[PDB]
RNA sequence: UAGACGGUGAGAGCCCGGUACGCGAAAACCCGGCACCUGCCUAGUAUCAAUUCCCGAGUAGCAGCGGGCCCGUGGAAUCCGCUGUGAAUCCGCCGGGACCACCCGGUAAGCCUAAAUACUCCUCGAUGACCGAUAGCGGAUUAGUACCGUGAGGGAAUGGUGAAAAGUACCCCGGGAGGGGAGUGAAAGAGUACCUGAAACCGUGUGCCUACAAUCCGUCAGAGCCUCCUGGGUGGUGAUGGCGUGCCUUUUGAAGAAUGAGCCUGCGAGUCAGGGACAUGUCGCAAGGUUAACCCGUGUGGGGUAGCCGCAGCGAAAGCGAGUCUGAAUAGGGCGACCCACACGCGCAUACGCGCGUGUGAAUAGUGGCGUGUUCUGGACCCGAA
RNA sequence: AUGCCGUGGUGUAAAGCGUGGCAGUGAGACGGCGGGGGAUAAGCUCCGUACGUCGAAAGGGAAACAGCCCAGAUCGCCGGC
RNA sequence: CGCGGCACAUCCACCUUGUGGUGGGUGUGGGUAGGGGAGCGUCCCUCAUUCAGCGAAGCCACCGGGUGACCGGUGGUGGA
């Protein structure tokens, strides 16, 4: 039988911790710092480049604003609707949340990647043009 | 698969089926090691503390002037190099509980129970004592007829007090509730004995 | 605690779909009269951050 | 888990002082001073294990040359003579038989003289 | 129903205190009930109609100067303070981030309000991969004592005979101290200087060497003595020959006459926290993964979907979307998609294949855990100013 | 003349390159060769040099003697060149 | 160069032909800052097992052992 002492970590899962400053045979006196300057006793902030204007100050801000009022859509593609719904049928926001192609409690829009071979009746928010094109081409319907 | 229920002071009354997808999971040694070490880490209470140089009593003044005394400059009587001074990087109270995922816990449980079932260290019993008054003597005798080796888990429902009291005092006997089953305890025990309702509760809770 | 991302870096760099860090280029803000259109068009748009700035830039953004 | 250091710490101290027995002054009494002298002692021993290979061969050549000029040959030409005669007896045993069996050494000188070229000084 | 724990002459469930468990309170306090008591109601209700009045002031608003909010005065909204000015009572007034209109929401300038939250001088009960006398509280000990300072303040050090004092009667040397013999004790190789009793350091005895030699003190070569075992081998010593410029730090470079170290013992420096960040190792699940708080459990177990990351990108953005942005462009460029190995299954190429689907990777592709390196914020490897 | 760029052959294990993790270093010294400054002084100073050594390299030689010459110590040998 | 021991890298052939072992080649193994890899010793916990008042720990001496940190045996002291 398998006891508590037949139990063992996976090979390479438990690596040893490097104990610094513990004699000459290992990472010895200076503990890998090697130095006499700032780095010998302190940290240099990532934002500091010795005094020239740093990279985060030489360059211009990215242009534009972010729209406070942006409407974000979860994305489903008719390809993955075909994948998840091979027999077609009624397709709803809740249905493809349940099957896992879209996050819950979000507006979802259908996009036109992939093929549609399923007679599908998809009820989503704000389809794509190619999405409606191939949804109706497969014989289905695309409804808000 | 087919474990027969043994009655205290008597013969087998029936048998109970032990689902494969739940008592025949392959044993994953690395998984169960992870889960058991997380379990013992959570068991550790971690109330170990020392006192840094700022928490040590006194030590406020610079003990003497920096220059001219011929001594090493010191700054504080409670610096770590002083005897009675602060402890540098000493233990502070810690919580060692880990966040092992639920299905890792569950897989470790099924691996350990499956390992017990696979070489027949799992039994089911109707009761530990046939009566209501708890008796350690009869519980011990019946457990000894059941298994003759030192470390037994007994899984009994919370609503059985007589069996719990009558096995509570035996060395090597560890009592768990079915919802409290865990890899460390099953892996410590070399024999796991369920009551019928405890085992059925475990199977029902695990579908 | 929780790490704070660098504000100026977050307004000067962004990531693309595949994870590349992009940036706009300097010298297009003013004194544009003497700058010929070839230079302003060279300076237009976004470029991927240099390979040996990548590590510090990622550290700033993270 | 506070750990006292002494039990582990004293092991290397015992080894160093035991190795430093016979040293004079603090170098046999004090671990810090014994350890410095142990570094020197082991450096010296390492140096001298490969130096004695030259030291013993220096001594062997000295003895060989002394025996050779008792038999009226320089070590210079005796080594040629043995090379040319094909005698591959090394100087360890050449010196040791120059001491233990001088007549055999004289025989070796004779074969070396014979193997020497007639005009040891003209080009070959 | 007791195998908690501790003590007892050494590891005790059965020797003791106890433990599981079961009982237990004059009185006091706390808690609850019944009374007694106190307070409220026994007169309003419905409808009509909207003619009248009511809603909390030096307040709101406004202006100035400030404060505070993510907002560092900015177009400054909301909130607070002072100064000035200074309303209106619902067909009012306030808010909805300048402002206006509309619309929506609410009724400031009176007060009170349990619970969920914070904390532990203190009391019980437990606990510890906490410390164990330089540690742990400064404080196991006269401990905030001694001592230092005028004072505020600062602030120590000091534990262990033995199971039991059975703590050495008596005798002898000695003024005593101390010791010797006796005696007690398992042990005095435990004698109130006391468990164990290391090192530095100090003797005494003893084997070898050493008073003509210039020595980083060793090392290699090496005679001779001494010792202990069977000429030989150990162990000690070392006449004599060669070689040989301490250790650390820091330096172009130090044996350096640069730094630090009298010696020994003890202590004294990359640690921990966080669903932090990056990268990796490993494990789980996998187009999913995982919970947080919290809830329920004697636990480490079971729940818990809020959330987070992955799932589509491009664009300043509206937006469009396997595309998208720029652009007049069916121009060019930028960014993004063409996701993997093995296999089958199809719409079929003679059997060998484009695409698309199951599967199997239980590293796929992510995600979560755990380990490691680095990093962030914290004292952040430790010590040190003026 | 060298050096440099490309190219085709030949040769050469621990070349090169990309991309990540972790660095240290950013006080150099002397010697050779080419130069500047200096007084064609300096154990001077400043450059160049698919130059070397030291740095961070012990061993052998140079009396001693980081930087010159020989030669790069895995360990052992009372073997040899 | 010779003879013997070790190690690292890589290559070739057998064995569950990569978790990798074995044999044999070939090359390599001075080193500060520094990187990577693999270990020794101390303490504590868990599991298993095994010693211990017929004497544990600690300490001391001696004899042995390992490529290193170090380890073992025997005896003395000691008392958990
Ligand atoms: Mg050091
Ligand atoms: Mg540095
Ligand atoms: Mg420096
Ligand atoms: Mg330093
Ligand atoms: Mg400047
Ligand atoms: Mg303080
Ligand atoms: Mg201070
Ligand atoms: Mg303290
Ligand atoms: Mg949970
Ligand atoms: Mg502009
Ligand atoms: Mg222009
Ligand atoms: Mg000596
Ligand atoms: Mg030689
Ligand atoms: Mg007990
Ligand atoms: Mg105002
Ligand atoms: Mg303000
Ligand atoms: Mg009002
Ligand atoms: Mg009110
Ligand atoms: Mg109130
Ligand atoms: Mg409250
Ligand atoms: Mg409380
Ligand atoms: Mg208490
Ligand atoms: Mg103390
Ligand atoms: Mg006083
Ligand atoms: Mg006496
Ligand atoms: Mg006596
Ligand atoms: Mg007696
Ligand atoms: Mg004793
Ligand atoms: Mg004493
Ligand atoms: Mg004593
Ligand atoms: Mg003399
Ligand atoms: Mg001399
Ligand atoms: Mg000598
Ligand atoms: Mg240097
Ligand atoms: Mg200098
Ligand atoms: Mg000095
Ligand atoms: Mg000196
Ligand atoms: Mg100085
Ligand atoms: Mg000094
Ligand atoms: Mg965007
Ligand atoms: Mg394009
Ligand atoms: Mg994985
Ligand atoms: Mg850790
Ligand atoms: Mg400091
Ligand atoms: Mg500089
Ligand atoms: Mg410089
Ligand atoms: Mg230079
Ligand atoms: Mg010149
Ligand atoms: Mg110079
Ligand atoms: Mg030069
Ligand atoms: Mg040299
Ligand atoms: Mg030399
Ligand atoms: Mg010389
Ligand atoms: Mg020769
Ligand atoms: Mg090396
Ligand atoms: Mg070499
Ligand atoms: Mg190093
Ligand atoms: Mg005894
Ligand atoms: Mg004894
Ligand atoms: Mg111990
Ligand atoms: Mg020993
Ligand atoms: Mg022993
Ligand atoms: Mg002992």
């Amino acid at each position: 039988t398998l006891k508590l002492h037949d139990l063992r970590p996976a090979r390479g899962s438990k690596t040893a911790r490097t104990r610094v400053g513990r004699g000459d045979g290992s990472k010895g006196k200076t503990a890998g710092r090697g130095t006499k300057g700032t780095r010998a006793r302190k940290q240099v902030p990532v934002t500091f480049e010795g005094g020239q204007m740093p990279i985060h100050m030489r360059l211009p801000k990215l242009k534009g604003f972010r729209n406070r009022f942006r409407t974000e859509y979860e994305i489903v593609n008719v390809g993955d609707i075909n994948r998840l719904f091979p027999q077609g049928g009624a397709v709803g926001v809740d249905d493809l949340v349940a099957k896992g192609a879209v996050r819950k409690n979000a507006l979802v829009k259908v996009l036109g990647d992939g093929k549609l071979t399923a007679k599908v009746d998809v009820s989503a928010h704000k389809f794509s043009g190619s999405a409606r094109a191939k949804i109706t081409a497969a014989g289905g319907s695309a409804t808000e | 698969l087919k474990i027969d229920v043994k009655t205290p002071a008597g013969k087998v009354d029936g048998a109970i089926e032990l689902p494969a997808e739940l008592f025949d999971v392959p044993a994953n040694i690395a998984l169960m090691h992870q889960v058991v070490t997380a379990q013992r880490a959570a068991a550790r209470q971690g109330t170990h503390s020392t006192k840094t140089r700022g928490e040590v009593s006194g030590g406020g003044r610079k003990p003497y002037r920096q220059k001219g005394t011929g001594r090493a400059r010191q700054g504080s009587t409670r610096a770590p190099q002083f005897t009675g001074g602060g402890v540098v990087h000493g233990p502070k109270p810690r919580d060692y509980s880990q966040r092992t995922p639920k299905k890792m816990i569950a897989a470790a449980l099924r691996g350990a129970l499956s390992d017990r079932a696979r070489n027949g260290r799992i039994h089911a019993i109707t009761e530990l004592v046939e009566g209501q008054n708890p008796s350690t003597k009869s519980a011990r005798a019946f457990l000894a007829s059941l298994t003759e080796r030192k470390q037994v888990l007994v899984v009994i429902g919370r609503s059985d007090e007589a069996g719990a009291k009558s096995v509570r005092n035996l060395p090597g006997v560890h009592i768990l509730a079915p919802d409290q089953l865990n890899t460390y305890d099953v892996l410590r025990a070399d024999d796991v004995v369920f009551s019928v309702e405890a085992l059925n509760a475990y199977i029902a809770a695990n579908t | 605690p929780k790490a704070k991302t660098h504000s100026g870096a977050s307004k000067r760099f962004r990531r693309t779909g595949t994870g590349k860090i992009v940036r706009q280029k300097a010298n297009r803000r003013h004194l544009l009269e003497h700058k010929p259109s070839t230079r302003t068009r060279r300076l237009d748009g976004r470029t991927v951050v240099a390979a040996n700035d990548t590590k510090r830039v990622t550290s700033l953004l993270n | 888990a506070r750990v006292k250091r002494a039990v582990n710490a004293h092991k290397k101290r015992r080894s160093i002082l035991k190795a430093s027995r016979g040293y004079r002054g603090q170098r046999s009494r004090l671990y810090r001073k014994a350890k410095e002298q142990q570094l020197h002692s082991l450096n010296y021993a390492y140096r001298d294990r490969r130096a004695r290979k030259g030291e013993f061969r220096k001594l062997w050549i000295a003895r060989i040359n002394a025996a050779a000029r008792l038999n009226d040959i320089t070590y210079n030409r005796l080594i040629q003579g043995l090379k040319a005669a094909g005698v591959e007896v090394d100087r360890k045993n050449l010196a040791d038989i120059a001491i233990s069996d001088p007549a055999a050494f004289t025989a070796l000188v004779d074969v070396a003289r014979a193997a020497l070229p007639e005009d040891v000084n003209a080009p070959s």
